[PDB]
Parts: C-alpha cells; sequence; structure tokens
RNA sequence: UUAGGGAUAUGUGGCGUCAAAACUUAUGGGCUCAUUCUCGAUACGUGAAAAGGGUGUUGGUGCACCGGCCCCGAAAAUGGAUGACGCUUAAGCCCAAUUAGUGAUUGCCCAUUAUUCCUUUGGUAAGGGCGAGAAAGUGUAGCCCUUCCGAUGUA
RNA sequence: GGCCAGAACCAGCCCUUGCAUUAUCCUGUGGGAAAUCCGGCGGGGUGCAAUGGUGUUGGCGA
RNA sequence: AGAAAAAUCCGUAAGC
RNA sequence: GAUCCUUCGAUGUCGGCUCUUCCUAACCUAGCGGCUAAGGGUUGGAUUGUU
RNA sequence: UCGAAUCGCCACCUACAAGACUGGAGCUUGCUCGGCGCCAAGUAUAUUCAUGAUCACAAGACA
C-alpha cells in the first residue's frame, strides 16, 4: 500500500459521474482521545 | 431450440381436472388423486367447455420433449384411476393369510409385509385393489420379491 | 450477562436504553457463496449484521453430491492428535460463519474484529423477531441465479443427514412463531383499513392546490 | 450490438513491367475488422492463387460497402475452415439477421463456438439473402409462420444502474444499504 | 402473460430509449425484433434485444393502424404512464417545488390525523 | 532493467471475497452437469493412450463417417489442496465489445518503466560576469549565475 | 507568531461542426393473398480537419 | 452498548 | 542398472525382538452374478547369522 | 471519575408463499371484459432570534 492516498465510499454515490460531483470538497474524521488539548475557539466559546 | 411444443388430452364427462402451481388434482367418481410435479417447469392448461387439457413446453431441447409424454401418461393413468380402479390379482404348500391389512407367509420352499391403506387387499389367489397404478404396482412387487 | 460495576455505571449516569445499528437479513432462498462474499465484504467494510434461517439456504447440485462432498471434508484430521486437528461443525449456522470466515482475513486484528461483528441463528428467536423488517440480497437470490430446471439442495437436509440432531426442534419453533405472527396480523387488519380510509378521506378536506401539487407528483 | 466486421472491397494490380506491361485487375470482397486486415488477406489470396506478391504489386482502391435498408431476412452462409487431422472442411448454414455483415459475424461466433475455429482459419465464399420457401431447416422456418407468438419467461430483469442496490426490505422496494 | 408479436407495443426498459413506447413491426429472431413509433420522433426503425423490452396489452392490427386502434390513449391513460410521468417530474425538480410538495404531504397527514381522531 | 522524492499515463497480469479494480458490466453469440484423489478454470511445468457412449452439427443418401463438450478406459501407502473459500441464468470453456443498431474520440486497477516538476552528484561538459552582494578560479562552507546529459553492480 | 486555517487574483501546466466518399445503395412503375426473393424501364456512413508568485480575512499567542 | 430473555396480579400479543 | 545433485571440521551399516500407523492389484470372513467391499483377522516349530 | 467517536423512528414495516408466479371472470387458450418525519399541531393573518462579528467536531441532542 501507499498511505499518502485513500480510499472513501459515500453513501447512495455509486457511479463515477456521481463521483465527480464531490471533487474538491472537504473531509473531515472526526475522533477523541484522551486528555483535553487546544482547539480552534479555546479562548473565545470555552464550551467547545 | 423449437419454440413451442404441445400435447393435448380429452377428458370424459364427470371427471374434472384442477391445475394449480403445477399440481394436479383430479376428481372422479371413486375419489380424488393427487400428483406433484413441481420439478418439470411446464405450462399447464385445462379448458372446462372443450373438456381438454393441454401442457406446453416454450424453448425446450429434447429432454423437455421427453418429459411432455410421460407427464401426458401420468395424468391419464390418474384419471383412469379415479374413473374405474385398478384390480391387480397374484396366485401361486404355502400358506398365506390375508388378515387385515397384514401379509404373513410361512412354509415357503415367516415373512411379513405392511399394506398400505390406500389399498384394499382381500383373499379370494389375493386381489389387490387401488385408486392408483404406482401403490398397486409396488404392492404386487413387494410380494414378489418377498416370495423370492 | 453485565457485571456489577457496568450496571451501577449505567444506574449512576441515567442514561437510557441504547441499541446500535444492526441489519437483519432475511437468508431463506439464498445462494450460499454469493450471500457470503457480500456479507463478508460489508463486514469488513464496517457493519453490523445478523443473519436468521441460515438452515434454508441453498447450494447447486443434487444432495448426495453436496454431502459427498461434506463427507470428504470431515475426512480431514491431524492423526497425530486429532484434539488438534480442524473441527467439523454441524449446524448450518456454523456452516456459514466457516464461509464467510474463509473469505475473511482471519489471522489479524482488523479481521478478527469484522468476525467478531456477525451474530448467526436457524429460524427466528425471540429477541429477533420483534426488531424491525428484515432485508434480502437481491443479488444473491436463487430465482434469478439458478435455471429453474437444475436440481438443488436445502441446507438443511444435507446438515441433517451428516450430523446436526436439531432440524426437529427448529421445525416446531419455527411453526409456533409463525402461527403466533399470523394470529397478529389478523388482528389490526380493522386498524389499517381505518388508516387506509382516514388517508383516501382527508382529500376531501385539505386545500385544493395542495391536492393539486400531489396529483401532478403522483402521490395522490 | 452492432457486428465487429465490415464489408470491404479491394482492387489490386501487379506493377506493370517489360514482361508485363498490361496487367490483370482483379477485384475481391473481405469481411474484416479494418482495412489494414483487408489489404493484408487480399495480398494473401493474390500470392496463393495468382503468385503476385505484396512487394510487387499495387492497390488501386479499398472501400467499404454500404447495407441495405433494416429488414429481416435470411441468408445462406458458404463457409470452410481448417483443423489438423481434419483438413479443409466446407459447410453451408442458413442464419436469420439484419444484413450481411450481421450474418457473417453470426457464422464466425458460431464456427468459433462449435469447432474452435479462428479468424485466420476461415475463410468466406458466399453470402446471400434467400427467400423464405427455400429454406430446408426447421430451427429457421419457423420464425416466417404466420402466427408466430410467445411468452417471455424466466426474466432476469434487473434495475437502471442509477438504482441498483445491495440490500432492501423484504417485501418493499426500500433501499437499506445502498 | 402478455405474448411477443405483430403489432404488440412494448415498453423499453434501459437504455438512452428508455421508458419510452414503440410497436413490434418484425419479429427478427428468438432475441431480436425491430421496433417503431411513427408518433415518437426519436423511435424510427431500429434493432431491440428482447431482454430490453417488455411487452403491453395493446396489440394494434402501420399509422393508421395505430390511429384506428389508439392503443397511445390508453396507454396514457392506464396507471403506468401516469406513473413515469410522475418519475419525469421528480427527475426535474427545484428546491421551491421539493418544498412545495413537503408541504402537500404534511397537510394530507394532519388532516388524515384529524378524520381518524374524528372517527 | 535500478541517484533522493511528487503528479500523470502505461507493460506483463488482472477486475466474487481474501485483494486495488465490472458496489457480481453488457440494452453480446454459442456450448457443458461432472456419486468418495477427478467437471473445468494463468503458458514455461508438474494429469493419460487405444477402444467405447449421452447432448448439441457436419459431409454425403435412398444408413455410413467425423468433429465440439462431458462420462468410461484411470489402482497406493500421515490428513490436503484450480493458492483457499466457493462458483453452475458461472465466478467454467471458444469468440466479441466498452456503456451499446443513438450518430467520430481512451470501461478501470496496479511498477524502482515512459512523460513532466523539484533537489543532489559527476562530466570529453556548454555559455556569461568579475539593501545584500562578486576571489581570474582543478579540488572547500564550492568566486557568482544560467544551461544540457548520465547516475545499479561481484572480483 | 509568516504558527495554523479560509477565500481571491496573475503565470504555467494537467484535463474537456466543415470537406471528401456517399450506388452490391434509395425510390416508383415472375414467384411465393401481403411480405421475403429473381429479371425489365424510369428518377436520385467513414477517411481527413474544425509548482511559482501578490496582497486579503479569521483562530491561537498580553 | 447486539440475551436462541420479557413485553391487583393469576389465567388469557383475544374477548378478561 | 545409468548418473554424480546434497553430505568426507562424520546423518552410526544386515537380521531379529518390541510397538504403532497407512495402502490395495482381496488369502479368510461378508454380499451379489466374474463384480462389490481395506471393516476385523492372517499361527508354532526343526536346519541356517540370515531376508 | 467521565470529557469524549456514533447523528431516523413507529400498536400502519416489525406475518407468510410463489417468479413456467402476480386482482376477478370468460373461453377462443392468448385474446376479450410500508407510514410518518425535514421548524405555525398546519398552509395562513401570525411570532424571539444579531456582537457566537466570513470555514473550523453540531458551542446542539439523544424526535
Ligand atoms: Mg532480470
Ligand atoms: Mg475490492
Ligand atoms: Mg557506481
Ligand atoms: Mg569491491
Ligand atoms: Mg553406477
Ligand atoms: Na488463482
Amino acid at each position: 500500500q501507499t498511505k499518502q492516498t485513500a480510499l472513501v465510499r459515500v453513501e447512495n454515490v455509486n457511479t463515477r459521474e456521481d463521483a465527480t460531483w464531490y471533487v474538491g470538497k472537504r473531509v473531515c474524521y472526526v475522533y477523541h482521545g484522551k486528555k483535553v488539548k487546544r482547539c480552534v475557539r479555546w479562548s473565545k466559546a470555552p464550551a467547545r | 431450440v423449437k419454440v413451442k411444443s404441445l400435447c393435448t388430452l380429452q377428458i370424459p364427462e364427470g371427471v374434472t381436472v384442477d391445475v394449480k402451481g403445477r399440481k394436479v388434482t383430479v376428481t372422479g367418481k371413486r375419489g380424488t388423486l393427487t400428483k406433484d410435479l413441481t420439478h418439470l417447469q411446464l405450462d399447464l392448461r385445462v379448458d372446462k367447455k372443450n373438456r381438454t387439457f393441454t401442457v406446453i413446453r416454450w424453448f425446450g431441447s429434447k429432454i423437455p420433449i421427453a418429459c411432455l409424454n410421460t407427464t401426458k401418461a401420468h395424468v391419464q393413468n390418474m384419471i383412469t384411476g379415479v374413473t374405474k380402479g385398478y384390480r391387480f390379482k397374484v396366485r401361486c404348500p404355502i400358506n398365506v393369510s390375508v388378515d387385515g391389512q397384514n401379509i404373513e407367509v410361512r412354509n415357503f420352499l415367516v415373512r411379513r409385509q405392511l399394506v398400505p391403506n390406500t389399498v384394499k387387499v382381500s383373499q379370494t389367489e389375493i386381489v389387490f385393489d387401488g385408486n392408483d397404478l404406482e401403490q398397486v404396482s409396488r404392492e404386487a412387487a413387494v410380494l414378489h420379491q418377498m416370495c423370492l | 450477562f453485565p457485571s456489577r460495576k457496568d450496571a451501577f455505571r449505567a444506574q449512576r449516569k441515567g442514561a437510557k436504553k441504547h441499541r446500535p445499528e444492526i441489519i437483519v437479513i432475511d437468508l431463506k432462498d439464498h445462494v450460499l457463496g454469493r450471500a457470503a462474499a457480500v456479507v463478508a465484504k460489508q463486514l469488513l467494510l464496517g457493519k453490523k449484521i445478523t443473519v436468521v434461517r441460515c438452515e434454508q439456504l441453498n447450494i447447486a447440485g443434487t444432495e448426495i453430491r453436496n454431502k459427498i462432498k461434506y463427507l470428504q471434508y470431515l475426512r480431514k484430521r491431524k492423526l497425530t492428535n486429532p484434539t488438534k486437528g480442524p473441527f467439523h461443525h454441524r449446524a448450518p449456522s456454523d456452516v456459514f460463519v466457516r464461509t464467510v470466515r474463509s473469505m475473511l482475513p482471519r489471522y489479524t486484528k482488523r479481521g478478527m474484529k469484522a468476525l467478531n461483528s456477525l451474530v448467526a441463528y436457524e429460524g427466528i428467536p425471540p429477541n429477533v423477531v420483534r426488531t424491525g423488517g428484515r432485508v434480502v440480497i437481491p443479488r444473491a437470490q436463487r430465482h434469478v441465479c439458478y435455471r429453474s430446471e437444475r436440481p438443488y439442495t436445502v441446507l438443511g437436509n444435507m446438515c441433517k443427514h451428516v450430523g446436526w440432531k436439531y432440524s426437529d426442534v427448529v421445525a416446531n419453533l419455527e411453526k409456533a412463531r409463525v402461527e403466533k405472527a399470523s394470529r397478529h396480523h389478523e388482528k389490526q387488519a380493522k386498524l389499517r383499513d381505518a388508516w387506509k380510509s382516514a388517508r383516501k378521506e382527508a382529500l376531501a378536506k385539505m386545500p385544493k392546490h395542495n391536492v393539486e401539487v400531489l396529483k401532478k407528483f403522483g402521490y395522490a | 450490438v452492432k457486428p465487429h466486421l465490415r464489408h470491404y472491397q479491394v482492387v489490386g494490380r501487379e506493377s506493370p513491367s517489360e514482361k508485363n506491361p498490361e496487367p490483370t485487375v482483379y477485384k475481391f470482397e473481405v469481411f474484416a475488422p479494418n482495412f489494414v486486415v483487408a489489404k493484408s488477406r487480399f495480398w494473401r489470396m493474390m500470392r496463393v492463387k495468382n503468385k503476385v506478391k505484396a512487394t510487387h504489386g499495387d492497390v488501386l482502391s479499398c472501400k467499404v460497402v454500404k447495407d441495405a435498408k433494416l429488414v429481416a431476412r435470411n441468408y445462406l452462409v458458404d463457409i470452410a475452415y481448417y483443423s489438423q487431422r481434419c483438413g479443409y472442411t466446407r459447410m453451408v448454414k442458413e442464419f436469420r439477421d439484419v444484413s450481411k455483415t450481421g450474418a457473417v459475424s453470426q457464422a464466425y461466433h458460431d464456427l468459433a463456438s462449435r469447432h474452435r475455429a479462428r479468424y485466420h482459419n476461415i475463410e468466406v465464399l458466399n453470402v446471400k439473402s434467400i427467400p423464405d420457401h427455400e429454406v430446408k431447416h426447421l430451427s429457421i422456418a419457423q420464425y416466417h409462420a404466420p402466427n408466430l407468438s410467445f411468452p417471455l419467461l424466466q426474466r432476469r430483469t434487473k434495475a437502471t444502474r442509477k438504482d441498483r442496490a445491495i440490500f432492501v426490505k423484504k417485501n418493499t422496494k426500500r433501499a437499506v444499504v445502498a | 402473460s402478455h405474448y411477443i408479436c405483430a403489432g404488440r407495443l412494448v415498453r423499453i426498459l434501459r437504455g438512452p430509449r428508455q421508458d419510452r413506447v414503440g410497436v413490434i413491426v418484425d419479429i427478427v429472431d428468438a432475441n431480436r425484433v425491430l421496433v417503431e413509433n411513427p408518433e415518437d420522433a426519436k423511435m424510427w426503425r431500429h434493432v431491440q434485444n428482447l431482454k430490453n423490452v417488455e411487452p403491453l396489452k395493446y396489440c394494434v392490427s402501420l399509422k393508421d393502424a395505430l390511429a384506428s386502434s389508439k392503443a397511445l390513449e390508453k396507454y396514457a391513460k392506464t396507471r403506468t404512464a401516469a406513473r413515469v410521468e410522475a418519475k419525469k417530474a421528480c427527475a426535474v425538480s427545484t428546491d421551491f417545488e421539493r418544498y412545495q410538495l413537503r408541504v402537500a404531504r404534511r397537510s394530507r397527514a394532519h388532516w388524515a390525523r384529524k378524520v381518524f381522531d374524528e372517527k
């Protein structure tokens, strides 16, 4: 394998014409850790 | 590959044939006979007014053609069995006891065999009476094989 | 069975009862190998799956051919110590699980997790009966996969003839379950008819342009 | 699908020389994938029959022949193939198509399936459309009856590619996964 | 079941001419037929595979015979044509139209609830 | 056929799961059912002969022969091998396509290969100069700048 | 903080009908009702071209 | 976080 | 027999005794009309280092 | 302790069987006659939303 590129399967997208619509979009992958580290709005909005 | 292959039969008055899901039920004076044909994949059709029974095969090789004739023969045997019935005869010291539904044979040259309910056996030289040919032939062959 | 610590944590937190997303597949009249391949790929993609009615899967050919195949499989055992050798499971659910396991990468933690994400039953058990509608796999069904003239075999009969003492038990349980469900569905017919009639009657009372839009889009 | 062969006409000659100042011109019909293969078959036939090699020859024209209007006809294809331990074999078969090219493509697929014969071992002698009363085989004769009709059974009808699903509800059209 | 015969009306399943109606004008072979329809501009005479058609319940017995039979009107009236037109409408739709359909369905559901409670 | 790295596209081989690719494509044609080593199924290479039969065809004519697939001929020593599972409206065999009789052009997957971009190093090297910067110079922390080509390797 | 992100613009690079041939062809006017098919007469779909920059808006950092 | 469990009392996915 | 691929800073050599397992082209036992069948059996002594 | 990833729900799905099979007839044997849910408890007359300042785990939940 070459780890610098990943393969993603999206629900209800089942054709190459469909997958062409999504080129350029942004993807996230949320997870969690063990301790609380810094975030984007750490100082303003301490509820994050 | 012939497109359509056909075989037809006529039905006597007083006897009815009903087909549904490759299930055949022939009703006559004597009683009702049921046959199973789900392993065939054929097209069975009945027209009461014309009193005709037909079986079709669409886009068939030699094997389906060969099966059509056997289907017609089986239906014919069923209608004959429900119309008049069958009566086989067997005759062979050996002492054979008809009893009721149990056949006992002793002093040959004790063997016991159970006679199915649908067949009624009596001794005149025994007499086998059934509504279908397969059961009567099977009983006669069983008795012959036992007495051998 | 949950531990007393787990129960105490649940009670202290106070959260409500939780069930994860599970797909239940009714495997009656499916082709064994095609169903196994599809299910294995979905397990690797990360789904939780429960399969029921594993005793009515199908294989192609005659029962005698498939039984001889199984006996050939059963003939393999480690001669020096058979308690280490291959273990030959006779139940249909174990047969299905072994087929899927052979289609997975079983000696890796990822493949082990995938295989543990699967549950298999015979018939439909009470803890599965009332969880929602069952699904099918249309690309692995017999009536579209096999030509009708050829013979086939049902997994339950072959497994009964190689072992598997619980065929009659499963048959009785299935008959009772279907009877209970038939009684329940014979009930509620009045309620279903009442809802259908109310749906038909509401058209006369809703606004006319809304009715027009419904008719245009085919929901009329 | 459309047929995988084309109908070509190659016209050729030997290059004029002092011994042969006015050579003969020949016309050749061949069913080929493209015109390079058409020319190759032309020169093979010319060498094998008239003792003329491609290196001292001229190709005057190659063109592709147009076909007739779409009508269901019966075609007679006269064909010959080679296989070892059998020698050359010549056979005549009747097909049922909408054009000469279609009939010949059918013949090629049939020969490949039934005798393991390949394109460079097959040769086509004649193809023509015959009237419906000259058919000598029932399997082809049954298609021009006046009351021909049949139903469609064992239909394995699938879904549009955009609507295919992996899991669907048991007695419903609702897709669960995909 | 509906038979395949000359003059039978069929619907196309897949391909560039899908969900269109034509008439069978010649049976080439067990697998192929010729289809034409004077009314539709895209349905000139062509070859279709029998895996790509669905027979209907109308069989004319060309333009004059079709017009006399009036099978096109009956097909327009039946429920399959309605479903096909509704599918095309749903395919070509905007956000505003989807909103309108949503409010219409919600209105119907509310009035069904009220009627059920009343009864 | 090989300097250290990206992107694009290919070769051999493939596209049911293992395992990237037809989420099991086609709006292509035929053939085949194989009951205990045995239906088939990637050459090199690792499964077989005379003779005999079933299902689809071909010369001849007023029955004989003669090919495709399958079966018999076909018997060993630890339990075992189309790689495994499995597959039969094939996921097998012989042909043929690229989204399908609708109308110009390449279905898609994978290299230390090809094209292109960045950096190093060496030349039978080729040009220019002499607000922080420049040494008339084989070899440095290379006098400075641009350009082109090669780069694996046992004794 | 050129520390991390978003959008915009330049340059470059990757992608995204015409005229020839149109004829074993098209179209009217003995054989097998009609059609498929065979002689007479009259009228007419495939080979080329068309990474580098230059600011701006937030987050974290007192 | 997935039970071959369950869905005044007792007995009836009913009348109960 | 042929060969010379591995092993010459070493892989202990005939027969018997003891003990377990596997094969079939079936001696006995078991079914058929020569075929099927590897499940259970297949001895003890004189001479000879013997096989 | 504990903050965490997951983002449709239902006494209308959660019963069953067959694809040479699909509502009922006729003979002429192939012709004729899931439900809801997506911002007014419901399609109208209304009503609070900022300064959380232009993306950032949805700063919000377990309908
Ligand atoms: Mg090499
Ligand atoms: Mg894959
Ligand atoms: Mg070197
Ligand atoms: Mg060295
Ligand atoms: Mg020697
Ligand atoms: Na392989």
